[PDB]
């Protein structure tokens, strides 16, 4: 019996934490979502699962501010907490300083929240990993998030159930789509052959797909619905 | 491993007299990367055994060093967030000091604060010890200093220091330098010997590709502030070891 | 291979499967509760409920699974009828005060988000809140109503947070059989009177007793009349209408 | 051979008793002896001390303590749950009775306050009682002398002559055979010693004990002379040289 | 069975166990110190062990000069000790500002020990695994030692010791006092008392020492302080 | 045989070919050898010969090699009864084993015991499961009566080895027997070369001497350390197929294998 | 798994086993008796211990007082009994200064009982194990006699008892009682029961104490009489032990 | 199992336990019946005849009015019933204060259940081991009604209902006799309906009963012990053989 895993106060008998290490299998029983970078324009894509042959689909992408957004993967209601949190900081460092909030500063304090739940008796870890993008006065970025706190600045990654069937596309084609700039019409095409390698016969209906994009001269914005049959 | 029933929580002494839960935390950093810091005649230096996941990592945009205001530096191994929730209190704790006592912060009294903020987090039952082994040092009116930090709370004033996977390698690879250089060093003759050590350390992990970062604060080459490195200095300091080994 | 039996006595503990269980059990309480139905034409929305006659000396309007929550919204309880009251007292405290802080009429997608912003108050609060409950409370509402933005729609609000915009819901003691066959009896091009028929039909295949004006209830929404439920008299005349039609 | 109900102190067994207050008293025994006798003119208190390391200045510690000029106390049990109890006690003599009635308390309205310090321990779980059981001696103008006892369960008796600690049953047997209802003071001291002889080890001199008494006024202790009725204490403890000679008989 | 993983539970035989573990958790350093009075002064020595060769030995210290005319030498692990020395450096503001003058040692042990008593009635904190020894030069009662402990049984020893070699040092010390029948030591000079102390203890356990392997504290009136490697040959000079 | 070696009273290991002590071993010379040698005095005084002894301390001391060795000098039968390997979950049958051996020892004419890890007997009883701990004293208490009943023999000696002394405080079993309780040492730095001189013998190695060995043996003061260093230092001269030791392998050995002998 | 570790738990059989484990505690306590009759109420007592070197002479244990009208009798724990009466002695006076008249006895117990209910559910706390008897006089109901129970339910009795072996003592009271007794029919009754269901054969004056309420104030309200030893050692010999 | 020793966890069937264990406690209590005629309500009780030492001057009373147009009856255990009765009558007189208007009966009934919902939801608390029911008339109308309440915190409106010992015999009985096809009109048949309903439990003891009825215009009236004793006989008068 792997004891010592009743709560996030106790260590392993080695130096490991199990409740955290059990959270990371939550993202693995959600859907997939992916994110790229260029030196001018970045992007993310996500397949959103139904509830039956009749329901709607799941609001998966959410505007935290105009120069920055995210794309969740895993347990959603615990993501709404974080999404509201960014929406306050960004609405705090513009009523006071007026400065565009640096995207890297966001992940530089979410980690200072997923920790302070890891310590004390009560609550849980934020059982979801998620991706962040954003343009700023420095350049485009991508920042991920996994529940344990560790965020990382990347060119492009993906997460969720059956995602490593996409990462190899990236590690295979990384040197190409990073110099690219000025023409998002094909970068956005990149993830689609990146994600379509990682499917259980899903076949990518127009309704079954969400895209969000940012850029220097472009705000954050969602492309779903009939405006996405283009990017099949 | 010996005692069983007395591991489920802090604030329990084994009958030998020993709280095992802390005895398990420090068995974590041993499953963490490597970092060091050695004292110079003028100032101090820092290093790190950075690791990777792929080429996907942005080169030189995922720093593991973190800084304090008044020309003071910090680095931490192990579970990096707990080592960051601790220094996040540092920049919070000095502005409780220099706001009041009109002056920048001394290092030893600063170490006492972090050296017992940890103690509270092994003095209760509803908390967890910080699973790190922090390093920090800098400059003050009375010269340069260095320390090492550890979840038991028993910090010390060292000459050089190490942790992580690469303790025993740097247990001796640093001990030599105190023998060959009683006269002290400069930062220029130091960083040409620190990045040496990191490459000696990675030998245990020849597969896991890596990266390297350095920090150094001295009153000679920086006039008493904490600065990173750049340019053709680390571009050759690496080569002070990339060629020294092979 | 020690099993689920241990990590299932606390709301705030995962399991190596990677999941919670208490919230996963809450969904297995509405199952005990009576049925509930909701399907939406373009002309209007309808609902439908069984009432579980326990004995013949209960004034059946004593208990309610339907609420005139506002001018243009309705609901449908299914599960523990008690803790539902902790929602609607908070729900129609919103649809009112939104007519104060904005002096207009409301949209559902705030409302269904509001109640679903509430059910998760037993843990992390959305708006950085605190804890007020030890017990996620098991009911599965059906927030039908109209907004001038998208028109007539309904929803399904668990205690587990998330919602869904069904076009045809069914939850209670019949979700397995009913929502199977609404999938072959849903048309985008219905009337209203093409709707109250089947909702009586489907509610007949699913349950125990023969129907009656007393052992059922239903309602319809329309933007101008509002949450107009039906008397026992009117509802009785559709039941007869089914039979001579069924011949 | 007890189980499942001494774990805490808020679960009545079927037999109908509380958990570990019965077990707190088990240490009270295992502490050193003690005693106190009520005369017709005074009251006495006495304990030995088995000072572990002889290098200790035994004068520093004091088994006996002050509560008023007129009231004094002693325990038989755990030490460090005494030297805090007294400050928590005499702090109550001031704020409770004195500053709203002018003058110092009688003994029982000072002992009843001690109990409410005690029962506040046995109110919840995981918060232990005090490992001691006290006795108090004092005087007033309403009913005069008294000798009370205090247990960790909040209860408080009276008594006439008593011992507690190890030599409890043995001593109290002797007291029943070496007591009178109308005796005097000085013979009481001639009892307590040879009562304290009963369960003694090591030496018996005036250095290795500490005993006190109460009686008539002792205005030499006062120091603030010039006042008719500002009379001095009824309390003083006897010096080793004042005891080592009495022992000579 | 319980009874051990909690503080505030008595055993049926009366003795609780958890503090007794802390009474045992003092000597994880294998250190043993010594204190001894004088005629107007008092001194405290302390064994040192810095085996690894990267520690600036000046800062490693189980000594904390809390204020004027006070000193303290600790056992138990170092971190808990700092967590006690702080509170001492806090009260000595208060007792001065609140009651006017400086704290005597005896109160400072009496106060500090009540705090470690309160952590044997409830689970606010665990009890510190220290047993510490204050020294001073009193303005009224003269030099003094006081020997605290976790539970809070403080007493004043005329000259005592601590560590894993108490029985031994308990042997030879009292042998000395009965060769003269006096509690304190004559020979005023606090310097010369060090020569008395160290030679009294090398022969006790039987090992000669260097200058870079001890640390000492000295309690003159009007000040308490520490000293470096001066006066490190007179013990063998004669 | 069934249980133990019994040494046939003559298997003559050298109690002096060892880097142990002279005071302790001479302290034991009193209680065993003097009566069995010289009964003319205990008879003259009428005192009965002694009743057993304890030898505390943790291992490395050699607190079992001396025992059978001095037993070989006098020539008694050396056996074991490790209390860790005596406990049985059943109600009785921990005391039966006690009863077999005091009998079976007397089946032999002389016999002496070597109990070890006897803290399994002397437990603090912190659990207080009366179904168990009522029996723990039951088997223990039988020892107290099985050991000194009618046995008026001068042959049946007793030893008890007990690492972690004073962990037992259910009963210290002080009064009467245990006529000694030896103040056991650890291997002092002076004794290192007293010990290394032992195992180094029976080797052709060009000496393999050094004063850099006690510094290496500092904090690794356990006899297994020296047995094993001489082992593995013997495995390094063959690491290159050499002919004789160099002392650097010793300075290499103890420095590089006391590591496990200081961390775990 | 049995349902006793906390008093906030119903059993599957529909009961709260901790509370029964309090109502049994009084069985360890000492006897108490009250009788209601024409002229005025009477009470009795029996100290659990009657040893030599402790004075139960001037020190009442079982018979405290709440007001010149009302007096009680007490059982059970002692630390969890004083605080009740030290609440009752407050609530009465805090009913007097506001309404300028005396207390009706029914309100007191109604207010003193419903706090014991408070120490039955809200919190993981002990219920106060005490079984008071209430004796007093109010105008809207004349003479009165109530009884408590650490659950928090009371009862208006005529003449009952509690403590050790009351179940037998009731049988010695159920059948040999007459409502028209004046005072002394209840006395020789009362003292005869304790003589029958005791622990030892002493019945010494120290072992027991009495009390009385009397309306003998001639158009004045009421009197009490808590008897010193000289008023009760003379009466039993005047009654024929 | 272990799923039943708290209030803040669900068994895998989905249902909590500590609540419906209360329904086992209330089953251990006395009957409490109620019926509404066309223009008058009634209420019953399984009063006990315990013993000849309770004061006949004060019979006990399950029933307890809160205002002159509302009453309340219960069964279960009395201590936890005493509270919400006092939180009720307090709440009603407040509604007269704030609104200058008496209470609609439905508003009251959702206050008593509005506490039986929190006293199970938030832990650190035990429920109210009681079921109750409400009875009376709305102001300014003759509309009869009674409501039931139970510790799960839900309110229904039966026309006839019972709680406690052998309720199962009764709730089927009135179904066999009472019916909305013929609603009664006045008292003497609502009572002649009810007094016979008790008989499954009463085992022919008429010192074991009480009864009340209801008025419009904010009145009530209790009832005597002979004023049933005749009704003991007309109900038996049919039972000739
Ligand atoms: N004083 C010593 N001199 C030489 N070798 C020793 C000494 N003590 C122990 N040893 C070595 O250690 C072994 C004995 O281990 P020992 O410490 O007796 O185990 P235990 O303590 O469990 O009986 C012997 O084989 C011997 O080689």
């Amino acid at each position: 019996r792997n004891n010592y895993d009743g709560d996030t106060v106790t260590f392993s008998p080695t130096g490991r934490l199990f409740q955290v290490e059990y959270a990371l299998e939550a993202i693995k029983q959600g859907s997939v979502t992916v994110g790229l970078r260029s030196n001018t324009h970045a992007v993310l894509v996500a397949l959103k699962r139904n509830a039956d042959e009749l329901s709607s689909y799941q609001k998966k992408i959410i505007k935290c501010d105009e120069h920055m957004g995210l794309s969740l993967a895993g347990l959603a209601p615990d993501a709404r907490v974080l999404s509201n949190y960014l929406r306050q900081q960004c609405n705090y460092s513009s009523l006071v300083f007026n400065r565009k909030l640096a995207v890297e500063r966001a992940g530089h304090l979410l980690c200072d929240k997923a920790q302070k739940n890891t310590q004390s008796y009560g609550g849980r870890p934020y059982g979801v990993g998620l991706l962040i993008i954003g343009y700023d006065k420095s350049g485009a970025h991508l920042l991920e998030f996994q529940p344990s706190g560790n965020v990382t600045e990347l060119y492009g990654t993906a997460i969720g159930a059956r995602s490593q069937g996409a990462k190899t596309y990236l590690e295979r084609t990384l040197d190409t789509f990073i110099k690219i700039d000025g023409n998002p019409d094909e970068l956005i095409k990149a993830g689609v052959e990146a994600i379509s390698q990682s499917l259980r016969d899903e076949s990518l209906t127009v309704d079954n797909l969400s895209i969000a994009i940012v850029g220097k001269d472009t705000p954050f914005t969602i492309y779903d619905g009939e405006a996405v049959a283009k990017y099949i | 491993s010996i005692g069983t029933g007395y591991d489920l929580s802090n604030s329990v002494f084994s009958p030998d007299g020993r709280n095992f839960q802390v005895e398990y935390a420090v068995k974590a950093v041993e499953n963490g990367t490597t970092s060091i810091g050695i004292k110079c005649n003028d100032g101090v230096v820092f290093a790190v055994e950075k690791l990777i996941t792929s080429k996907l990592l942005v080169p030189q945009k995922n720093v593991k060093i973190q800084v304090v205001d008044r020309h003071i530096g910090c680095v931490y191994s192990g579970l990096i967030p707990d080592g960051r929730h601790l220094v996040n209190r540092g920049r919070e704790e000095a502005a409780s000091f220099k706001k009041l006592y009109k002056t920048p912060i001394p290092i030893p009294a600063f170490a006492d604060r972090l050296g017992q903020y940890v103690q509270a987090h092994t003095l209760y039952n509803s908390v967890r010890p910080f699973g790190v082994s922090t390093i920090f040092g800098g400059v003050d009116k009375n010269g340069a200093h260095l320390y090492m930090l550890e979840p038991s709370g028993s910090y010390w004033g060292y000459k050089g220091a190490a942790t992580g996977k690469g303790r025993q390698s740097a247990k001796a690879e640093l001990e030599k330098l105190v023998d060959h250089h009683p006269e002290g060093l400069s930062a220029r003759e130091a960083v040409k010997q620190a990045a040496k050590i990191i490459y000696l350390a990675h030998e245990d992990n020849k597969e896991k590709d890596f990266e390297l970062e350095i920090s150094w604060c001295s009153l000679s080459e920086t006039n008493g502030l904490h600065k990173f490195v750049k340019g053709d200095l680390l571009q050759e300091a690496i080569d002070f070891a990339q060629k020294e080994i092979n | 291979f020690l099993t689920r039996s241990e990590y299932d006595r606390g709301v705030s503990t995962f399991s190596p499967e990677g999941r919670l269980f208490q919230v996963e059990y809450s969904l297995e309480a509405i199952k005990l509760g009576s049925t509930a139905i909701g399907i939406a034409t373009k002309e209007g929305v309808v609902l439908g409920v069984e009432k579980r006659a326990t004995s013949p000396l209960l004034e059946s309007d004593s208990i309610e699974k339907i609420v005139e929550i506002d001018r243009h919204i309705g609901c449908a309880m299914s599960g523990l009828t008690a803790d539902a009251r902790s929602m609607i007292e908070h729900a129609r405290t919103a649809a009112v005060t939104h007519n104060l802080y904005y002096d207009e009429d409301i949209n559902v997608e705030s409302l269904t988000q509001s109640v679903c912003d509430l059910a998760l108050r037993f843990g992390e609060g959305a708006s950085g809140e605190e804890r007020l409950m030890s017990r996620p409370f098991g009911v599965a509402l059906l927030i039908a109503g109209h907004d001038a933005d998208d028109g007539y729609q309904l929803f399904h609000a668990e205690p587990s947070g998330t919602f869904y915009r069904y076009n045809a819901k069914a939850i209670g003691s019949g979700s397995e059989g009913a929502q199977a066959e609404l999938l072959n009896e849903w048309h985008s091009s219905l009337t209203l009177k093409e709707a109250e028929l089947l909702v009586l039909k489907i509610l007949k295949q699913v349950m125990e007793e023969k129907l009656d004006e007393n052992n059922a209830q239903l309602s319809c929404i329309t933007k101008q009349d509002g949450f107009k439920i039906y008397d026992n008299e009117k509802t009785a005349e559709l039941i007869k209408e089914l039979k001579e039609k069924e011949a | 051979m007890t189980d499942r109900y001494s774990f805490s102190l808020t679960t009545f067994s079927p037999s109908g008793k509380l958990g570990q207050i019965d077990y707190a008293l088990t240490a009270v025994k295992q502490g050193v002896t003690s005693l106190g006798i009520k005369a017709t003119n005074g009251v006495v208190i006495a304990t030995e001390k088995k000072s572990s390391s002889p290098l200790a200045m035994s004068e520093t510690l004091s088994k006996v303590s002050l509560l008023t000029p007129d009231i004094g106390a002693v325990y038989s049990g755990m030490g460090p749950d005494y030297r805090v109890l007294v400050d928590k006690s005499r702090k109550v003599a001031h704020t409770s009775y004195k500053r709203i009635y002018g003058e110092y308390p009688p003994t029982k309205l000072l002992v009843s306050e001690v109990a409410k310090i005690m029962q506040e321990a046995t109110q919840s779980g995981g918060v232990r009682p005090f490992g001691v059981s006290l006795l108090i001696a004092g005087h007033d103008e309403f009913n005069g002398f008294s000798l009370y006892q205090v247990d960790p369960s909040g209860s408080y008796f009276p008594w006439k002559a008593t011992a507690i600690g190890k030599g409890s049953v043995a001593a109290k047997t002797f007291l029943e055979k070496r007591w009178n209802d109308e005796l005097e003071l000085e013979d009481a001291i001639h009892i307590a010693l040879l009562t304290l002889k009963e369960s003694v080890e090591g030496e018996f001199n005036g250095d290795t004990i500490e005993l006190a008494i109460i009686g008539d006024e002792n205005p030499d202790l006062l120091g603030y002379t010039g006042i008719p009725t500002d009379k001095g204490p009824r309390f003083r403890k006897l010096t080793s040289q004042e005891i080592n000679d009495r022992l000579e008989a | 069975a319980g009874y051990d993983r909690h503080i505030t539970i008595f055993s049926p035989e009366g003795r609780l166990y958890q503090v007794e573990y802390a009474f045992k958790a003092t000597n994880q350093t294998n250190i043993n110190s010594l204190a001894v009075r004088g005629k107007d002064c008092t001194v405290v020595i302390s064994q040192k062990k810095v085996p690894d060769k990267l520690l600036d030995p000046t800062t490693v210290s189980y000594i904390f000069c809390i204020s004027r005319t006070i000193g303290m030498v600790v056992n138990g692990p170092i971190p808990d000790a700092r967590n006690a020395a702080l509170r001492a450096k806090a009260e000595a503001a208060e007792f001065r500002y609140k009651y006017g003058y400086d704290m005597p040692c005896d109160v400072l042990a009496k106060r500090m020990a009540n705090l470690s008593q309160i952590y044997t009635q409830r689970a606010y904190m665990r009890p510190l695994g220290v047993i510490l020894t204050f020294v001073s030069v009193d303005e009224e009662l003269g030099p003094s030692i006081y020997k605290t402990d976790p539970a809070g049984y403080y007493v004043g020893y005329k000259a005592t010791a601590t560590g894993p070699k108490q029985q031994e040092i308990t042997t030879n010390l009292e042998n000395h006092f009965k060769k003269s029948k006096i509690d304190h030591i004559n020979e005023e000079s606090w310097e010369k008392v060090v020569e008395f102390a160290i030679t009294h203890m090398i022969d006790a356990l039987g090992t000669e020492f260097s200058k870079n392997d001890l640390e000492v504290g000295v309690a003159t009136k009007d000040k308490f302080f520490t000293l470096s490697a001066e006066n490190i040959e007179e013990r063998l000079v004669a | 045989l069934v249980y133990n070696m019994t040494s046939f009273e003559q298997g003559e290991i050298t109690f002096d070919g060892i880097g142990g002590l002279t005071e302790q071993i001479r302290e034991l010379r009193e209680v065993i050898e003097l009566p069995l040698k010289n009964p003319e005095i205990f008879q003259r005084v009428g005192i009965k010969p002694p009743k057993g002894v304890l030898l505390y301390g943790p291992p490395g001391t050699g607190k079992t090699l001396l025992a059978k060795a001095v037993a070989a000098t006098i020539g008694a039968n050396f056996i074991f009864s490790p209390a860790s390997g005596i406990v049985d979950k059943y109600i009785g049958e921990s005391a039966r084993i006690i009863r077999e051996m005091f009998a079976y020892a007397k089946e032999h004419e002389p016999c002496i015991i070597f109990m070890d890890e006897v803290d399994a007997i002397g437990g603090r009883r912190f659990s207080e499961g009366t179904s168990a701990d009522r029996e723990i004293q039951r088997t223990l208490m039988e020892l107290l009566t099985q050991m000194d009943g009618f046995d008026n023999l001068g042959q049946t000696k007793i030893i008890m080895a007990t690492n972690r002394p004073d962990t037992l405080d259910p009963a210290l079993l002080r009064p009467g027997r245990l006529d000694r309780k030896v103040e056991i040492p650890l291997p002092n730095e002076a004794g290192r070369l007293e010990i290394f001189k032992i195992h180094t013998a029976k080797v052709k190695k060009t000496g393999e001497f050094d004063f850099e060995a006690a510094v290496k043996m500092s904090d690794g003061f356990n006899g297994a350390d020296i047995r094993n260093c001489a082992t593995e230092a013997g495995f390094f001269a063959i690491r290159d197929d050499r002919d004789h030791i160099n002392p650097d392998d010793l300075m290499k050995a103890v420095r590089k294998v006391a590591e496990v002998k200081k961390l775990e | 798994r049995r349902y006793d570790s906390r008093t906030t738990i119903f059993s599957p059989e529909g009961r709260l086993y901790q509370v029964e484990y309090a109502l049994e505690s009084i069985s360890h306590a000492g006897t108490a008796i009250g009788i209601m009759a024409s002229d005025g109420i009477v009470l009795a007592a029996e100290r659990k211990v009657t040893s030599t070197l402790l004075e139960q002479d001037t020190s009442t244990e079982k018979l405290y007082k709440l007001n010149d009208k009302i007096a009680v009798a007490v059982a059970g724990l002692t630390a969890d009994a004083e605080i009740l009466i030290n609440t009752a002695r407050i609530h009465a006076q805090n009913y007097l200064k506001t309404y300028n008249e005396d207390i009706p006895v029914e309100i007191l117990v109604r207010r003193l009982s419903d706090i014991k209910q408070g120490y039955t559910q809200h919190g993981g706390l002990r219920p106060f194990g005490v079984s008071f008897i209430y004796a007093g006089y109010d105008d809207r109901y004349g003479y009165q006699l109530y009884t408590s129970n650490p659950s928090g339910n009371y009862t208006g009795w005529k003449a009952i008892s509690v403590g050790a072996n009351t179940s037998a003592a009731q049988t010695l009271l159920q059948m040999d009682y007459k409502d028209d007794m004046k005072v002394d029919d209840a006395i020789e009754l009362a003292l005869k029961t304790l003589s029958k269901t005791t622990d030892s054969s002493a019945l010494t004056y120290d072992r027991l104490e009495f009390a009385t309420i009397r309306k003998g104030a001639n158009d004045g309200e009421v009197y009490q009489k808590i008897f010193k030893p000289q008023e009760i050692k003379d009466i039993l010999v005047k009654t024929g032990i | 199992s272990g799923y039943d020793r708290a209030l803040s966890i669900f068994s895998p069937d989905g249902h909590i336990f500590q609540v419906e264990y209360a329904l086992e406690a209330v089953k251990r209590g006395t009957c409490a019946v109620g019926v509404k005629g066309k223009n008058c309500v009634v209420l019953g009780c399984e009063r006990r005849s315990t013993l000849k030492l309770q004061d006949t001057r004060i019979t006990p009373s399950k029933v307890s009015k809160i205002d002159s147009h509302v009453v309340l009856s219960f069964s279960g255990l009395n201590a936890d019933s005493r509270i919400l009765i006092e939180k009720a009558r307090v709440e009603a007189q407040s509604h007269r204060l704030t609104l200058e208007d008496p209470v609609t009966v439905e508003y009251l009934t959702r206050y008593v259940a509005g506490v039986q919902q929190r006293y199970t939801q938030s832990g650190g608390v035990r429920p109210f081991g009681v079921s109750t029911l409400i009875a009376g008339f709305d102001p300014r109308d003759d509309e009869p009604k009674l409501y039931q309440t139970e510790p799960s915190g839900i309110y229904s409106s039966w026309s006839a209902q019972t709680i406690g010992r052998n309720s199962k015999t009764v709730r089927e009985f009135l179904e066999k006799n009472y019916d909305r096809k013929e609603p009664p009109a006045t008292v003497e048949e609502c009572v002649k309906l009810t007094v016979r309903s008790l008989l499954e439990v009463v085992q022919t003891g008429a010192k074991n009963i009480e009864i009340t009825v209801v008025k419009p215009d904010s009145d009530i009236v209790a009832l005597s012990s002979e004023e049933i004793n005749q009704y003991v006989t007309q109900i038996e008068q049919e039972k000739q053989e």
